């Protein structure tokens, strides 16, 4: 939930993200970075070392899958509940990952996207990135409360 | 707790930033401000608009303590004990908003080091930074 | 929120809770036991002792106020976000005051429920009330997004 | 590492719980099951069923480790080591969740000990718990 101006900033940079490459490393960041959020993927194979997580397939195409849902929510800026309705099922009913989570990725993928882009994720751009994030752990985390 | 590992990857980091520090510390501090405006009601007495001298002179001075943190790494709470009466005793500060300035942080460090950013270096100044953190912190548990 | 068997149960049991003791010592523990929250209550005059504190006349007083509001969004508990709508601005908007706390409130009046009542306040009827002060600090925090 | 005065609020408070230490901690699970149900998810292999055989006894052995903590307040890293592992390498759980823990003894000592259960007290068995949380997640932070 942002100003329209705010809005296109945003939607204008998200369009340089290569969601392959960012989606991957946030997750795989993720895993290594807090490492309690590894017992959610237990099957997804070897976890044991930055290098196994950074090079694991799945975490890999997992983590493309998470950013994918992150360009739906971009496109849907107002009813971010709506859109993540399906998959705040599925993290609080079915995964009972607790909502802190949410926010921890939404925290990494920040830090991603500044090692990817440099100077270009300037400070008043990383603020408004900063809103769509709560904005979408909110979403996610709405059927807990 | 900082294993050996840890800190050797905090002490190798640092050591890249070395007189950039100041600048890093101006840029997490106006990275903090602008995403999380709550922390702004901390200094009523800065002119916190982009470029202002008080935040310059501020992050210097964040910065410095923690350098001298990474320097002592081994006895972090005789190192900055000073600085916990301060936050903690006069200050109040929530404990809450050390983790948005540790994230603020974290971001600034990715964006002007990239190839040294790796995720165990991201994953060790993120324990060191909460360790640092949690001092500043001691006057209450 | 609650199902209608809690919600019977918690509304009997708030009969016979003397909010105006309650209050005074549910303000006074969390201002002692999470001591950078008298950051916003420096006009009470003297905090600095565990005593000092719980025997301020205007902790007390504001500890009063504050069940009030509980005992008010008790009586609206399927409008909670509605109720504290006003409050929630004020707390964030004018006070600045992190929803972490709204959280830490809730559960030291627990605590202090659960010292004045010993055995009646049974672990079914302690999940009852975490259910209330949950959704009263997620009513007072909704200002933030 | 708390402070004397702490370490001797502790002490006097675990003394007087004495002989119930293990009712309490079972007590504590039971109104952590049923204040956060998200917890059970950590035990699919109990029955948790109130007044289970399986949460009696290990309500008694969570006692055990307090108690052993208590003992040793001067080393709670070394104390609680072989459970630091356990529950952060093997186990993997989430910090969160050991706040919920606390939060449940707190509100079992509290009824059970009305008279001892003083601001003061409340304030050092927080520091206490909260202490023993940090050492328990220490394979990670
Ligand atoms: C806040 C950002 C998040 C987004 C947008 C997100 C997105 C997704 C998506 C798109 C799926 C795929 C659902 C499907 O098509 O079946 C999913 C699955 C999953 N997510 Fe998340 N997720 C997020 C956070 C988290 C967190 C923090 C955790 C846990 C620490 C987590 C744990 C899982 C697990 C275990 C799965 C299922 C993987 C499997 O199929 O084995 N997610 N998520
Ligand atoms: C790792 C975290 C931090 C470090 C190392 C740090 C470091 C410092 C240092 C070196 C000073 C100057 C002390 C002096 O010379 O008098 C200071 C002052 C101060 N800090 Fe922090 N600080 C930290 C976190 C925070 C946070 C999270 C806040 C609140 C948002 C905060 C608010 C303050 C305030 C209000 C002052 C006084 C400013 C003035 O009066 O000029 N600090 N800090
Ligand atoms: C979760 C439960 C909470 C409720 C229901 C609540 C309710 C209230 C109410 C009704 C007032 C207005 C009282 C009046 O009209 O005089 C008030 C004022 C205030 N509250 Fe809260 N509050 C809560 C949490 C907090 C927390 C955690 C803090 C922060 C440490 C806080 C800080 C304050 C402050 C500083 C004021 C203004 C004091 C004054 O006007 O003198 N409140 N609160
Ligand atoms: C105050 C902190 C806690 C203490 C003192 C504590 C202590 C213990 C002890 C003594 C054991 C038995 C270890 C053994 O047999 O060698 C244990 C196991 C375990 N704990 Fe904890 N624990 C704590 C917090 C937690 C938390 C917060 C959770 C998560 C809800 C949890 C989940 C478990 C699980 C799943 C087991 C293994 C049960 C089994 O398979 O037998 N513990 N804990």
């Amino acid at each position: 939930m942002l100003t329209a101006e705010e809005k296109a900033a945003v939607t204008a940079f998200w369009g340089k993200v290569k969601v392959d490459e960012v989606g991957g490393e946030a997750l795989g960041r993720l895993l290594v970075v807090y490492p309690w959020t590894q017992r959610f993927f237990e099957s997804f194979g070897d976890l044991s070392t930055a290098d196994a997580v950074m090079n694991n397939p799945k975490v890999k195409a997992h983590g493309k899958k998470v950013l994918d849902s992150f360009s739906n929510g971009m496109k849907h800026l107002d009813d971010l509940k709506g859109t993540f309705a399906a998959l705040s099922e599925l993290h609080c009913d079915k995964l009972h990952v607790d909502p802190e989570n949410f926010k921890l990725l939404g925290n990494v993928l920040v830090v991603v996207l500044a090692r990817n882009f440099g100077k270009e994720f300037t400070p008043v751009l990383q603020a408004d990135f900063q809103k769509v994030v709560a904005g979408v752990a909110n979403a996610l985390a709405h059927r807990y409360h | 707790v900082l294993s050996a590992a840890d800190k050797g990857n905090v002490k190798a980091a640092w050591g890249k930033v070395g007189g950039h520090a100041a600048e890093y510390g101006a840029e997490a501090l106006e990275r903090m401000f602008l995403s999380f405006p709550t922390t702004k009601t901390y200094f009523p007495h800065f002119d916190l608009s982009h470029g202002s001298a008080q935040v310059k002179g501020h992050g210097a001075k964040v910065a410095a303590a923690l350098t001298k943190a990474v320097e002592h790494l081994d006895d972090l709470p005789g190192a900055l004990s000073e600085l916990s009466d301060l936050h903690a005793h006069k200050l109040r500060v929530d404990p809450v908003n050390f983790k948005l300035l540790s994230h603020s942080l974290l971001v600034t460090l990715a964006s002007h080091l990239p190839s040294d950013f790796t995720p165990a270096v991201h994953a060790s100044l993120d324990k060191f930074l909460a360790n640092v953190s949690t001092v500043l912190t001691s006057k209450y548990r």
